[PDB]
């Protein structure tokens, strides 16, 4: 459905928010390095 | 399918159909072996209208061994058949996951034999591939890499080919490695999505461009991939917001907005910059405030729009007249801009103009030059261009005159001189107007 199709977009953004959100956390580890 | 509740996918399985191939009659002419023909007759009753299961790859062989166009469309038909059922397709995805000769021999099937064949092999493929168990990055990717992907993609008269190509590559753009692919694939063919997106802003078109947009938007969603397509096409942001002006769809809006917004978005590298840079070109600010001031059902859509507009005014504010004029001489494109018609403008911006050992001036008079070039087609939007350029050279030769000397030693007198006798009415008023300012009472 479209809603459902919106969600895994959204989902997919989430997914690449995740991403981003990791390579923030992965930004500590290289300060911790 | 994976998406075969579409329009184009149905069309597409109705034509592989079409081409019908009986087992026995591929039997008969050697083209299958009869525990071959036994079970493609089995996936036939079952799927086309008694599974197959563990007999599918019989079948899977006398496809092969069957080379004849009318009965590969058949099996492609009758895989798509059976991918849409389902207790068929999901016994075949498992065993493609667990013998990965059969993904390879479904992959290499994809995008091989007759259009239609290949539409429905292809959509089998996707199918096949939605599962995690037996998704592959490298099959999607020699999928795309086939060059029957890429006509299908490319056939503008064949919309449902395009359409059931985008929307494939818009479900596996969820997967980040195959997300990576269909990046890669939109870098190869970005004018075929160029031309979808104009075709957009200028039914089976509306589905092609809902899922153009959607793979857009889910290829803008690394940050990574959304700076590479920023700086692919400049255009490309102003193409996407008078597509979504001009639609009335509101999940089409939505998603014209996301990707608008992916574009600017900080994960994106030189958010500032793209969005100054788009806010300056693409009049973004002016755009996100007539969207901001329609109303729109959709709650998720007004949402988005609202942040595009937030963004785009937050940008205008450390943004001046003066950038948008740089902008503006830097494209080559001038409409009578009211900064051109502003006296104080001027008089605050003359100092500005004459800075840098007259930079702008300079750059103001090679704009002319190439206008006067391309005087000889006089167009109106190249005539408007000229009055323009000859407005401000005329501001700028009547405020800080020192810039006349640079202009004249640049030829700019020269043009002016040119452009006074073109056929257009306004240039010669403005050429007129300008030598008068230069040496004229």
């Amino acid at each position: 459905e479209a809603e459902e199709k919106a969600k895994e977009i959204q989902l997919k953004a989430d997914q690449e928010y995740e991403i981003e959100k990791t390579n923030i956390v992965r930004n500590e580890t290289n300060n911790i390095d | 399918k994976i998406l075969m509740d579409s329009t184009h996918f149905n069309e597409i399985r109705s034509i592989i159909r079409s081409r019908s191939v009986a087992w026995d009659a591929l039997a008969r002419s050697e083209e299958l072996s009869e525990i071959d023909a036994s079970t493609a007759k089995a996936l036939e009753s079952i799927l086309v209208k008694k599974v197959n299961g563990k007999t599918l790859i019989p079948l899977i062989h006398l496809l092969s061994t069957s080379d004849n166009e009318d009965c590969k469309k058949s099996v492609q038909n009758l895989i798509a058949e059976l991918l849409s059922s389902d207790k068929y397709g999901d016994d075949t995805v498992k065993f493609f996951q667990e013998d990965p000769k059969q993904l390879e021999q479904l992959f290499d099937v994809s995008l091989k034999g007759d259009f239609q064949t290949v539409l429905i092999s292809g959509f089998n493929v996707v199918s096949l591939l939605v599962q995690n168990g037996l998704h592959n990055v490298k099959l999607v990717e020699k999928l795309l890499k086939n060059n029957n992907l890429i006509n299908i993609l490319q056939n503008i008269e064949q919309m449902d080919t395009c359409y059931v190509c985008i929307r494939l590559l818009q479900e596996l753009a969820v997967i980040p490695e195959y997300r990576d692919v269909i990046w890669l694939h939109e870098k190869k063919f970005m004018p075929t999505l160029f031309k979808i997106l104009q075709r957009a802003t200028d039914h089976l078109g509306i589905q092609l461009q809902y899922h153009s947009l959607l793979l857009i938007w889910l290829l803008t969603f690394n940050p990574v991939f959304a700076n590479e397509l920023v700086q692919k096409y400049l255009s490309d942001f102003l193409d996407l917001l008078k597509l979504v002006k001009i639609t009335i769809k509101e999940k089409v809006s939505r998603l014209c907005i996301s990707i608008i917004l992916q574009c600017c978005s900080t994960r994106v590298k030189q958010h500032k910059k793209v969005i100054k840079q788009l806010l300056l070109l693409g009049n973004a600010l002016p755009t996100v405030q007539s969207l901001s001031e329609r109303k729109y059902s959709d709650e998720e859509l007004r949402q988005d729009i609202s942040n595009l507009k937030e963004i785009l005014e937050n940008e205008y504010q450390e943004l001046t007249s003066f950038d948008e004029y740089v902008a503006e001489l830097d494209s080559k494109l001038l409409c009578w801009s009211p900064p051109h018609v502003d006296n104080g403008f001027w008089s605050d911006n003359i100092d500005e103009f004459k800075k840098d050992n007259y930079k702008i001036f300079r750059q103001l008079i090679e704009l002319l030059q190439a206008k006067v070039r391309n005087g000889d087609v006089n167009a109106k939007q190249e005539k408007i261009i000229i009055q323009v350029a000859l407005n401000d050279i005329t501001h700028v030769v009547e405020l800080l005159p020192e810039s006349i000397d640079v202009l004249d030693k640049t030829g700019g007198k020269a043009d002016i001189m040119e452009l006074l006798n073109h056929s257009d009415s306004r240039v010669k008023y403005e050429a007129l107007k300008a030598t008068q300012a230069i040496i004229g009472y």
